[PDB]
C-alpha cells in the first residue's frame, strides 16, 4: 500500500489538497524513514517536507496524520545535528509539546520520543525544548498513583526523554528544570523495569556529573541508598550507570562521599573490583581512588571492608587503564592515610606490583607511583623502618627501575627517582 | 584527589 | 542509540 514510495510520490501526495492523500503520503514517508538501511533523511529534508509534517502535527480531526507525521519527524530528528536542526527550524518543538496532551497515547508517546531526540542533540536544543515548556506536560504524563498502570514502552520512552533533558554539559541543564524533574526521576529510579532503572540511573549520573551543588541537589533527594542497591544489580546496563553515579557523587565533598559509604557501597566493591567487564573494574577503581582521597576514617572504612587486597589485585593484573586508576588510589591513600594505614597497605603486598608498574612507558603513572613510594618511605622514616623498605623494593627489582627513571626523558620523573635513590638507596 | 575524570 | 533513537 504505502511500501517503498519514491520521494516524488510522497511530495505529490502531500501537496494535494486531499487530507487523506496527504495521510497516505505521510505514512509512506514514515515507512521510508523507518527502514533499517540508511533512511533517505536528507532527500526528505531537501524535498521541503518538514513544514508540511509540522502542520500535520496540528490536525486534531485526523489523529492518524498527527501520528504519522510525528513518527516521520521523530526519525528525521534521530539523525545528524543538521537534520535535528531542520526539524526544530520547522517549528516542531511547540507542536510536539502540544501533542503531549493528546488523548491518543500512541501520539503523545511519539511526541515524547521526538522531543527526546531533539533534546538529545545537545545543550542548546535541550534548553530550547525546556524553554518551550516541555517539562510540565511530560511530568503530567507520569502523575499517576502507580507507574505500573502505564504501558511499559510509554514509560520507557518518557524516562529516556527525561534522561536527555538531564544530559549534556557546557552548559548543564537549568537548575530549576533539574529540581522540577527530580521527584519524578526518583520515582522512576524505584520502578521495577530494567530499562526504566537504567535510564533513570543514567539521568542521575548526568545530574551528578558536575560541581558539588549539583551533587547536593541529587543526594538531598535520598537516592544514594537506591543507587547502591542498583549497584549490586545483575543487569550490567543498570550497574554501569549506577556505578557512574556513585563515582560522580564521591567526587564531591567528604560528606557526600560519606553518604555513599553509609549506604553500604563499599560492600559491593569486592565484586566491582573483580568484575569481568573492564569498564566496571576501571570505574570502580576510579571511584575507589576518590574515596581514598577522602578522610582518614573513610580510608579506614575502605580498609575495614577489605578493599586494599582488591586494589593490590587490580594493580597486579588488570587492563592498564584500571592499573592507572589503582595507582592513583594508592597515591591518594598514601598522601592522606595514617602511618598505620600505610604500613597496612605495604603488608597487603602493594610494593611488588607497584614496582612492576614502574616499567610502563606512561609518564603520569610513573610520577604517581614515585609519589606513592615517597609517601611510604616517609611513613617508614616515621617508623625507622626505611631500610627494611629499601631492601624490600630492591628484592623485587624496584631499585633497577628507579635507576632507569634517572635516565628518563621527564624532569619530574628524574627528580623523583634521584630523590628516592639519594634519600634511601645510597 | 577528586580526579573528576 | 542513547542520544537519538530512530523508530524502526
Amino acid at each position: 500500500g504505502t511500501v517503498n514510495w519514491s520521494v516524488e510520490d510522497i511530495v505529490k501526495g502531500i501537496n494535494s489538497n486531499n487530507l487523506e492523500s496527504q495521510l497516505q503520503a505521510t505514512q509512506a514517508a514514515r515507512k521510508l524513514l523507518s527502514r533499517e538501511k540508511q533512511p533517505p533523511i536528507d532527500n526528505i529534508i531537501r524535498a521541503g517536507l518538514i513544514p508540511k509534517f509540522v502542520s500535520f502535527l496540528g490536525k486534531t480531526d485526523c489523529s492518524p496524520i498527527q501520528f504519522e507525521s510525528a513518527w516521520a519527524l521523530t526519525n528525521i530528528a534521530s539523525g545528524t545535528s543538521e537534520q535535528t536542526k531542520a526539524v526544530v527550524d520547522g517549528g516542531a518543538i511547540p507542536a510536539f509539546i502540544s501533542l503531549l496532551a493528546s488523548p491518543h497515547a500512541h501520539i503523545s508517546e511519539q511526541a515524547v520520543w521526538a522531543l527526546g531526540n531533539i533534546a538529545g542533540d545537545g545543550s542548546a536544543f535541550r534548553d530550547l525544548v525546556i524553554k518551550h515548556g516541555a517539562i510540565d506536560p511530560l511530568l503530567a504524563l507520569l502523575a499517576v498513583p502507580d507507574l505500573s498502570t502505564l504501558a511499559c514502552g510509554y514509560l520507557r520512552n518518557l524516562t529516556w526523554t527525561l534522561s536527555n533533558l538531564c544530559r549534556n554539559k557546557n552548559p548543564a541543564p537549568p537548575l530549576d528544570a533539574v529540581e522540577q524533574i527530580l521527584p519524578t526521576l526518583v520515582r522512576l529510579l524505584h520502578h521495577n523495569d530494567p530499562e526504566v532503572l537504567a535510564d533513570s540511573c543514567w539521568a542521575i549520573s548526568y545530574l551528578t556529573d558536575g560541581p558539588n551543588e549539583r551533587i547536593e541537589m541529587v543526594v538531598k533527594k535520598g537516592v544514594v541508598p537506591q543507587l547502591v542497591k542498583l549497584l549490586g544489580a545483575t543487569e550490567l546496563p543498570i550497574v554501569t550507570p549506577a556505578l557512574r553515579a556513585i563515582g560522580n557523587i564521591v567526587t564531591g565533598t567528604d560528606e557526600q562521599t560519606q553518604k555513599v559509604i553509609d549506604a553500604g557501597a563499599l560492600a559491593v566493591f569486592p565484586s566491582l573490583l573483580t568484575n569481568p567487564k573492564t569498564n566496571i573494574q576501571k570505574e570502580a577503581t576510579w571511584t575507589m581512588s576518590n574515596i581514598t582521597a577522602g578522610r582518614q576514617d573513610q580510608i579506614q572504612q575502605v580498609v575495614n571492608h577489605g578493599l586494599v587486597p582488591f586494589l593490590v589485585g587490580v594493580l597486579s593484573k588488570a587492563d592498564f587503564k584500571t592499573q592507572k586508576e589503582a595507582a592513583w588510589a594508592i597515591t591518594n591513600y598514601t598522601s592522606g592515610g595514617t602511618v598505620e594505614q600505610i604500613v597496612y597497605l605495604v603488608h597487603c603486598g602493594i610494593i611488588e606490583p607497584l614496582m612492576n608498574l614502574l616499567s610502563a612507558k606512561d609518564t603520569k603513572i610513573i610520577q604517581v607511583i614515585l609519589d606513592a613510594i615517597s609517601n611510604i618511605f616517609q611513613a617508614a622514616e616515621k617508623l625507622g623502618e626505611t631500610e627494611k623498605l629499601s631492601i624490600m623494593i630492591e628484592e623485587c627489582g624496584g631499585l633497577d627501575k628507579i635507576e632507569a627513571l634517572q635516565r628518563h626523558e621527564n624532569e619530574s620523573v628524574y627528580k623523583a627517582s634521584l630523590n628516592l635513590i639519594e634519600k634511601y638507596f645510597s | 584527589q577528586r580526579k573528576r575524570r | 542509540v542513547q542520544r537519538k533513537r530512530r523508530k524502526a
